[PDB]
């Protein structure tokens, strides 16, 4: 009840001792941080003086007057439209050059015709073109262009004689019409009495044709006719035209082909009142004789005075003289030479085309050269791509201005706020320690108790 | 012994331990607060990273909005499409060089124009032959080429009495008898020699010609016939038929010309039949003296009904002197049915065959529409290459203001250094933890223990 | 027993009192009452030394026995001129110490011609000099006389007393040249 608790003095002194303790260490603990923050402030000062230098160190190159170029992009545009213009001009030039190259290729193809026709009678060659002697021979051309398709017509009714009984050349090709009569000449060469009618279907309704026959029955094979031709004739039908058993078997009794000599030395028939000489049967021994092309016929009559009746109408011929070679002394060129001079007529326009395509190539080369000049100019102005890079260097230093301003602003906020933060944290601690001391200032009240109240 | 103040000095024990008490906890707190500051710096830097990511995204937005970032994807296919345009214009070159031979094609086919005009020209010119003018210059009724025929009869006949032949000129004599008109033009192919003859029958009267010919102003030197005008029999060669033969077809202007024909042409056996497309058996049965029959289709061609055993196409001269004894009522107009069919035929050919001309014209229309489409394709390819040209012209040009990416990179290395500092202070926290505890335990053990018997006076 | 256990009151109150000035930043101003009241609480509680020693009748014996006697009125007016010496030396009876005069003062013992470090004083001399300034160089002579040739002082160091008064002055003057200059430097950075 009464004083039996003398330890109350110590009980009270304990806590106030711990309070005289405690806060004293927190004093310096909190004091510490402001020094490191001041060190950071010194770092800020160093950085911002560095930025002070950086202002001018940048501005020396951060002109902004060396701006992205005023009109270089317009130059880019105009030269690009220029190269598209060059491309269009090149397109037109190459199209026209191709057209003119084809134009000259036209002579390159047609020049074969003037070489093929460079012969007498406007054409003689071993190709199909020989039939173009007449436009109306379109029928024979079509006939020959399809005769070879059949399995055996090509070998049973052969192509026109000029291809199978070909004459030596023009000087005998004209004679071919009389060697094999003109009607059969532009017909097909029937081979036998079976080809007579068996093969009319392919061509008869389309192109003109004719047939020939022969017979040998009773007792007398062919009688001599070879050497009765002693009238100064040595050339003969079946050799100057390439005869063969493939062709001329049937002609022995249809066209009377046994009377067509060939003559180099022309002699007049007027020296003849002798060939009346009959064959032993009383009929004429001589049937027909020729010199040059003066063919003469012999015929028979069985009534009246029995007088003879020759005739001189003969086939066309080019010359009659007794000399040698080229047949023409007065002048050389004839109507025959117009389709040959077609060569010079082609050559005129051809030289014009050649020089036209050559100057077109000149223009093509000049256009390509201009385009490449514009391309090297484009390269010389893309070299300006580095001059854009000053604007990159200008921008990056410009961005460094932003970064240094941001650093100044953020650090200014950082240091200033922390200064007051630590100062106020110290200030509140200054109040806490003093209020704690004031609290202690009442503790000694216990001293007056105990020792004497006991 | 005396229990006295000897122990008082032990109070200094607590102060020695306190000296390190202050230091250990002060260091621990200072370095852990430094770690806290470092972590706050990490947070500050990290909160900028997403903002800077969005800032570089905004740079990409600027590129897209100014058309700077469009060509980066495109360029690698732009080159390929430029090569595609190159090969397409090569194909166009192949097509145009496939569109000039079509011009050679049109030239070659319209060579049919020359083919048809050459044939038509002569045929149309023959349309002139009805009247024009008569007599001295009648190039299709009483003349053909030379303006001297009348003088020939008064020239070569001047000394007829020296001829070994009775004569009056001799082309003016031959004429056709009754029958059918279109038979006129077949006989000349055989008797052309007698339509310009002046007959003599000895070598010298025949040789005087070539000399005296030019004396009177004519140069023609066509060959000559040998004969002597007289009349004789022709009995056992005629055919078994009533319809006229060539002897009947030809009129006896002079009966001696009958024997002339019989001798130099053997015409007495020949007959005439209007068309080839007609009976065959009458000629085929082959009794004795069966002979050929003639026929004509037009002025340019004919056919031979040669007994049926022979059928041949025959040719006749375009220009012919032979004429018929028909009256002069209206001449050709009495006959125009059989002339128009020979001239209007070619008009029908060109009218009907112009469909082939129309066919090639339609082919030309198709190929020139192809040409126009290829021209539009050239234009389209030019536009397609120009769009690529526009795309590659910009690429980036001057559209770069991205130094904030360099700012981002320096901030990235800055945050890397910040994390390095965070790890260094992570080492520091471990250092203080392993330094504080060994001394803190000693402090607490001593402080609690070293209070000891403090003031045990009694 | 119930005696002598309360002796530690002063022994720890000295620590309670001294540290306050050692921490309170001089940047904050206002000193007189805010030190006088709390320090007078010491005399209030110290009277109870005498009137708690039973009586072995009111508290006889003068209160001037405090070792912290001079701790009274230490901080005021000691900021710019910590060594507040007066042009007169022999007026200790009054308790104001600043009568009617002021002037200039010196700053050092013969340490290195540089300011005070650690004082010492004695009753016979009644004058203060530093600790190591009378033994470090002086030793070599068992006893050496007044600091200057035939000068005023009289010295016998073998029993000179330790002087804990002046060192309280030291740090305030030094730190003043830092903190206000630190404040000025903070202003200097503010304009950059």
């Amino acid at each position: 009840l009464k004083t039996d608790e003398f330890l109350k003095a110590k009980e009270k002194i304990n806590e106030i001792f711990e309070k005289l303790n405690t806060i004293r260490d927190e004093v310096i603990k909190k004091k510490n941080q402001n020094e490191y923050y001041r060190g950071r402030t010194k770092k800020l000062q160093a950085t911002i003086i560095s930025t002070k230098e950086d202002f001018l160190r940048s501005q020396e190159i951060l002109a902004q007057t060396h701006l992205p170029e005023k009109s270089v992009f317009e130059d880019i545009d105009i030269k690009r439209k220029e190269i598209i213009n060059k491309e269009g001009e090149i397109r037109d030039l190459i199209s026209e050059i191709d057209a003119k190259a084809n134009a000259i290729n036209h002579e390159m193809r047609s020049i074969q015709r003037q070489a093929e026709s460079k012969t007498k009678s406007l054409t003689t060659t071993d190709k199909i073109g020989i039939l173009n002697q007449d436009q109306d021979l379109k029928e024979v051309r079509d006939a020959v262009l399809m005769v070879r398709e059949h399995p055996e017509m090509k070998d049973k009714i052969l192509e026109p004689p000029i291809m199978t009984v070909s004459a030596i050349n023009a000087q005998f090709a004209a004679y071919l019409a009389q060697c094999v009569d003109y009607n059969t000449s532009k017909a097909l060469t029937v081979v036998d009495s079976d080809s007579y009618k068996l093969f009319a279907n392919p061509i008869l309704d389309k192109f003109k044709v004719n047939l020939r026959e022969l017979s040998s029955a009773d007792t007398t094979p062919p009688v001599p006719a070879e050497t009765v031709r002693d009238l100064g004739f040595e050339g003969y039908l079946s050799d100057f035209i390439t005869g063969d058993k493939r062709v001329m078997k049937m002609l022995c009794q249809t066209s009377k082909i046994h009377t067509i000599p060939v003559s180099r030395r022309e002699l007049t028939p007027a020296q003849i009142k002798k060939l009346i000489t009959p064959r032993p049967n009383g009929k004429i021994l001589f049937k027909r004789i020729i010199h040059g092309n003066r063919l003469v016929d012999i015929k028979q009559s069985a009534y009246g005075s029995k007088q003879v009746f020759p005739t001189d109408v003969s086939i066309k011929q080019t010359n009659f003289y007794q000399g040698s070679i080229m047949s023409n002394e007065q002048k050389i060129r004839i109507e025959n030479e117009i389709i040959n001079l077609k060569n010079e007529y082609n050559d005129r326009k051809s030289t014009l085309d050649a020089l036209s395509n050559q100057k077109s190539g000149y223009r093509h080369e000049l256009s390509e050269l201009a385009s490449k000049n514009d391309d090297i100019n484009r390269e010389a102005h893309q070299l300006n791509e580095i001059r854009k890079k000053y604007t990159m260097r200008k921008s990056t230093i410009e961005t460094l201005r932003e970064k240094l301003d941001q650093l100044k602003r953020e650090a200014r906020k950082d240091v200033s706020q922390k200064i007051k933060d630590i100062d106020d944290q110290i200030q509140q601690l200054l109040l806490k320690q003093r209020h704690l001391l004031s609290k202690m200032a009442s503790s000694m009240k216990s001293l007056k108790n105990c020792q004497k109240e006991l | 012994d005396a229990k006295v103040i000897y122990v008082n000095e032990k109070d200094s024990e607590h102060q020695n331990a306190r000296e390190l008490l202050r230091d250990v906890k002060s260091r621990f707190e200072k370095e852990k607060s430094n770690q806290a500051e470092a972590q706050s710096n990490i947070d500050q830097g990290r909160k900028k990273v997403d903002a800077l990511n969005k800032t570089i995204a905004h740079l990409e937005e600027e590129l897209t909005k100014e058309m700077g970032g469009d060509k980066d994807q495109m360029r690698q296919e732009l080159e390929q499409l430029e090569k595609a345009n190159e090969k397409l214009r090569e194909v166009n070159n192949s097509l145009v060089v496939s569109l000039q031979d079509v011009k050679n094609e049109e030239r070659d086919i319209q060579h049919e124009r020359e083919s048809e005009l050459r044939t038509i020209s002569r045929s149309i010119q023959n349309k002139k032959v009805e009247l024009q003018n008569i007599a001295k210059g009648n190039d299709t009724f009483l003349m053909n080429f030379d303006r001297n025929m009348d003088r020939l009869l008064r020239t070569i006949e001047q000394r007829k009495n020296e001829f070994e032949t009775p004569a009056i000129g001799l082309g003016s004599l031959v004429t056709i008898r009754k029958g059918f008109e279109k038979w006129t033009r077949s006989i000349q192919r055989a008797i052309s020699s007698s339509l310009n003859a002046f007959v003599v029958s000895n070598p010298k009267d025949n040789r005087l010609f070539r000399d005296i010919m030019r004396s009177c102003g004519i140069r023609s030197n066509i060959p000559i016939v040998t004969y002597c005008l007289s009349q004789f029999d022709y009995s056992k060669g005629r055919a078994h038929g009533n319809y006229p033969t060539i002897v009947d077809a030809l009129e006896f202007s002079k009966p001696e010309i009958e024997c002339l024909f019989v001798d130099l042409s053997r015409i007495e056996r020949i007959v005439l039949i209007e068309d080839k497309n007609e009976a065959r058996n009458f000629l085929q049965r082959n009794p004795v003296n069966v002979n050929m029959a003639l026929s004509l289709r037009d002025r340019r061609s004919g056919f031979q009904l040669s007994g049926g055993y022979r059928l041949d196409t025959v040719t006749y001269q375009d220009k012919i002197r032979l004429k018929v004894n028909s009256s002069s009522d209206n001449g050709t107009q009495y006959l125009k049915d059989l002339i128009e069919q020979e001239t209007k035929e070619l008009q029908n050919i060109r009218d009907r065959y112009e469909e082939k001309l129309s066919e090639v014209r339609s082919r030309l229309k198709e190929i020139d529409g192809r040409l126009k489409s290829t021209k539009n394709e050239m234009r389209k390819t030019n536009f397609r290459m120009t769009e690529l040209k526009m795309n590659v012209g910009k690429v980036v040009d001057t559209g770069i203001l991205n130094s904030k990416i360099n700012e981002r990179k320096n901030q990235e290395q800055a945050i890397a250094s910040y994390e390095a500092a965070k790890e260094e202070l992570g080492l520091k926290i471990e250092q203080i933890a392993q330094e504080a505890q060994p001394i803190k335990e000693q402090y607490d053990s001593t402080k609690l223990a070293l209070v000891e018997a403090q003031d045990e006076l009694q | 027993d119930l005696s002598n256990i309360y002796q530690q009151c002063y022994k720890q109150i000295d620590e309670t009192i001294n540290q306050l000035v050692d921490s309170t930043s001089p940047s904050t101003i206002g000193i007189e009452e805010q030190v006088a009241d709390i320090t007078s609480t010491y005399k209030l509680l110290s009277t109870y030394e005498s009137e708690s020693n039973s009586f072995d009748p009111e508290p006889a014996t003068m209160v001037n026995n405090t070792d912290t006697l001079k701790i009274l009125k230490v901080l005021p007016y000691i900021w710019n001129d910590p060594t507040c010496v007066i042009p007169d030396l022999q007026n200790p009876a009054d308790e104001d110490d600043l009568q009617i005069e002021g002037g200039k003062i010196e700053l050092t013992c013969p340490i290195t011609c540089k300011p005070y470090e650690a004082p010492l004083i004695s009753r016979k001399c009644n004058h203060v000099f530093d600790r190591d300034g009378i033994q470090n160089y002086l030793q070599g002579y068992t006893t050496r006389d007044c600091p200057q040739a035939a000068c005023s002082q009289v010295v016998s160091m073998r029993d000179f007393v330790r002087d804990p008064i002046m060192e309280l002055r030291c740090k305030i003057a030094k730190m003043k040249e830092s903190q206000e200059q630190d404040k000025r430097s903070s202003q200097a950075i503010d304009v950059l």
